[PDB]
């Protein structure tokens, strides 16, 4: 499932930049309203450099 | 487990209570409250506040720290054997034969 995969730490993960997937996860990341730590952890895995 | 809320408290019979509650509700609707909220709890902190995955032992290996207490069992024997051996010089003064 997405929850463990987003909350494990051994496997790095990401996508193609400038994709709708990237833009969607960035939208869920940058927004301070967004609730589940899922989205912040996904962004923090992405936002490495 | 939220339910309760933080509030501003007044003396009984203060008329201003209603004005305060009105203006607070207006600020909540008008979005200004969200700006002051974000200002002091900015999302993009130094580190993840929530992950405890945070593990030290991974390789499962024994090492010169975890095992090393056993070496004091050897050291006790070394010391005691040294101490006992030196009693040659104590007894052989008058042992009757060496």
């Amino acid at each position: 499932s997405l929850q463990d995969l987003s909350k494990q730490t051994e496997i790095p993960y990401g996508t193609v930049l400038d994709s709708a997937v990237y833009e969607h996860v960035r939208m869920k990341g940058l927004n301070p309203f967004e609730r589940d730590s899922m989205y912040s952890q996904m962004w923090r895995m992405i936002n490495r450099s | 487990v939220a339910d309760r809320g933080y509030g501003i408290a007044l003396q009984h019979g203060s008329p201003y209570r209603d004005v305060f509650s009105q203006r607070i509700l207006e600020l909540q609707q008008n979005g200004d409250m969200d700006i002051l909220k974000h200002k002091w709890w900015p999302k993009n902190g130094q580190c993840d506040l929530y992950s405890s995955v945070d593990t030290k032992q991974k390789g499962g290996a024994l090492d010169i720290k975890s095992f090393a207490g056993v070496f004091c069992i050897l050291a006790a024997g070394i010391v005691l054997s040294c101490f006992i051996a030196m009693l040659e010089t104590w007894w052989n003064k008058r042992k009757g034969s060496r």
